[PDB]
């Protein structure tokens, strides 16, 4: 697929043709189209002192 | 004149590609054109009619080739049947999908 | 010329193939393609029980080996189909017997 295609929030199925299920089953993949953004904030946490006695 | 009955035959639910036989019996005069249908679709290839024979009544039977992919989408097939200006439809489709 | 092994089918009404006043009737198709050489021996089983009525076979006609084909219609009732009885395709060809069983059950 595209890269416009996917910001766009298209509709995607993908059906799967097996002999066991009659009923080809639908799967529905898309990106969720307004959904605001952050920024991710990373956070270093150093492994306590109660940790480092059993060496 | 007798209108002619319309039957079409289904593959097995536990499994067989396949065959679709539409029988027309009990119909006069003997002339009689069989037709596939598919999604309302006019089927152009891969149908095959057998000769008329004699049972007085006549019998027909038509034979179209289709594959279990498009058999297990649901896919609806029509048989349709021509004689003395009346036109015949049936529709049939998988009892387990 | 040559040897080949019938290849048994079995067609079966759908849902809605059952018309006709009560009690409503259909009938079962078993063909027979492929096969050599052109004598063939067809018969109708249900559930062990062999049909000697209400069956008519067609006469074997031609469809590089020479092939042939078969064509058998047994008569059957509503009232049996709807007891989960089982439809036994019985096709005898040189000495080897094939049985190909059907059922409404899904």
């Amino acid at each position: 697929i595209c890269e416009d295609d996917w910001n766009s929030g298209e509709r995607f199925t993908c059906t799967v043709t097996h002999t066991d299920l009659p009923s080809p089953l639908k799967q529905t993949i898309s990106r969720p189209k307004g959904v605001a953004l952050h920024r991710p904030d990373v956070y270093l946490l150093p492994p306590a002192r109660e940790q480092l006695n059993l060496r | 004149e007798m209108n002619p009955n319309v039957n079409v035959f289904v593959p097995p639910r536990d499994g067989f590609k396949s065959k679709l036989i539409c029988e027309a019996t009990n119909f006069t005069p003997k002339p009689i054109t069989v037709s596939w249908l598919k999604d309302g679709k006019l089927v152009e290839s891969g149908f095959t009619t057998d000769p008329v024979t004699i049972e007085q009544t006549y019998k027909v039977i038509s034979t179209l080739t289709i594959s279990e992919i498009d058999w297990l989408n649901l896919n609806v097939y029509t048989c349709r049947v021509d004689h003395r200006g009346l036109t015949f439809l049936k529709n049939v489709s998988s009892t387990c999908a």
